[PDB]
């Protein structure tokens, strides 16, 4: 017993057709079922018995299939349509889940918004310095953020984070950790994140004075 | 109101054993075949286990088979697992479901919000928490040093909904992880409204409201 899904990962535009397929390895009729999971969330379920719409569910979700080839077609995707759907066999035990199926929206690029933030003195008195770099809002996802102290480039010694994609106008958003001690920060006066994106004609470069 | 309320996860160390409770109220609950799935981390939803209104049939998925028990009871409402012999992935958040006609041959129609359940040999450590000081202005916390996860962050006591950013968590060399949530406001506030951001970390019971 084994459920596949294809594609495992899709990007698509606000108003776009897009579908997903389920692949059972046995014949299962028509239990099969469908669950939308936004990140952050727990799962809902969309569709059942191959077809069925779940109540309050908009009708955009639409599923057809028998036997052994199923299919979920979205067919005008919204943005709050973001999520990871699974398809799931029901029929008899085991009740196996597809691999599921990431799926990402549009859209134009759009720039990110950057800010730093030094470490705070009650952190210093700690032991260690956090250096913090914010994007704010941008997309795509690809991005570039360079640390400078002192003009150095800065490598080995940065941790990323990236929001996962806002339902509401489809963007991410992404946090970076400077970390070094209390020995270097205090050795320099130039901390500065050099901030590269599409959405950037050139370089932005975020920056502040002390230490 | 439909409801299904998972309990009882937490660090437990490798070997060991867990029992989840899930407490159901809004439908039937002696009516209905229950399920238990799970998922690790970024990974995707694994079914585990179902049973059947009256505990008449059981069913495990290979995986466990031998380490897990599903039980139920009806006169509490009440839905069980009883985990033993724990690995690191086991780790995984765990998931009770209803499902939405009486036969088990039905989808599962309504899920918990889930119980993280995090397999190691490591103690909890509390975090330290950090201000993040700077048209619009960005400020915020840095949740930094904590096991295992979750922490969850609000800013002013929830009164505070748009412009707030809380980054998923990273692992450290030191095998701790650290957070930063954060919030865009005006630039013009800051020296007239207060901002605080109120951190909660029930595995080691602390919660900071840090004040930036």
């Amino acid at each position: 017993i084994q459920m596949t899904q294809s594609p495992s990962s899709l990007s698509a535009s606000v108003g776009d057709r897009v579908t997903i397929t389920c692949r059972a390895s046995q014949g299962i009729r028509n239990y099969l079922a469908w669950y939308q999971q936004k990140p952050g969330k727990a799962p809902k379920l969309l569709i059942y018995a191959a077809s069925t719409l779940q109540s309050g569910v908009p009708s955009r979700f639409s599923g057809s299939g028998s036997g052994t080839d199923f299919t979920l077609t979205i067919s005008s995707l919204q943005p709050e349509d973001v999520a990871t759907y699974y398809c799931q066999r029901y029929n008899r035990a085991p009740y196996t889940f597809g691999q599921g199926t990431k799926v990402e929206i549009k859209r134009t690029v759009a720039a990110p918004s950057v800010f730093i933030f030094p470490p705070s003195d009650e952190q210093l008195k700690s032991g260690t310095a956090s250096v913090v770099c914010l994007l704010n809002n941008f997309y795509p996802r690809e991005a570039k953020v360079q640390w400078k102290v002192d003009n150095a480039l800065q490598s080995g010694n940065s941790q990323e984070s990236v929001t996962e994609q806002d339902s509401k106008d489809s963007t991410y958003s992404l946090s970076s950790t400077l970390t070094l001690s209390k020995a270097d920060y205090e050795k320099h006066k130039v901390y500065a994140c050099e901030v590269t994106h599409q959405g950037l004609s050139s370089p932005v470069t975020k920056s502040f004075n002390r230490g | 109101e439909v409801q299904l309320v998972e309990s009882g996860g937490g660090l437990v160390q490798p070997g060991r054993s867990l029992r989840l409770s899930c407490a159901a109220s809004g439908f039937t609950f002696d009516d209905y075949a229950m399920h238990w799935v799970r998922q690790a981390p970024g990974k995707g939803l694994e079914w585990v286990s179902a049973i059947t209104w009256n505990s008449g049939h059981i069913d495990y998925a290979d995986s466990v088979e031998g380490r897990f028990t599903i039980s139920r009871d009806n006169a509490k409402n009440s839905l069980y697992l009883q985990m033993n012999s724990l690995r690191a992935e086991d780790t995984a958040v765990y998931y009770c479901a209803k499902v939405s006609y009486l036969s088990t041959a039905s989808s599962l129609d309504y899920w918990g919000q889930g119980t993280l359940v995090t397999v190691s040999s490591a103690s909890t450590k509390g975090p330290s928490v950090f201000p993040l000081a700077p048209g619009t202005a960005a400020l915020g916390c840095l949740v930094k040093d904590y096991f295992p996860e979750p922490v969850t962050v609000s800013w002013n006591s929830g009164a505070l909904t748009s412009g707030v950013h809380t980054f998923p968590a990273v692992l450290q060399s030191s095998g701790l992880y650290s957070l930063s949530s954060v919030v865009t406001v005006p630039s013009s506030s800051l020296g007239t409204q207060t901002y605080i951001c109120n951190v909660n970390h029930k595995p080691s019971n602390t919660k900071v409201d840090k004040k930036v």
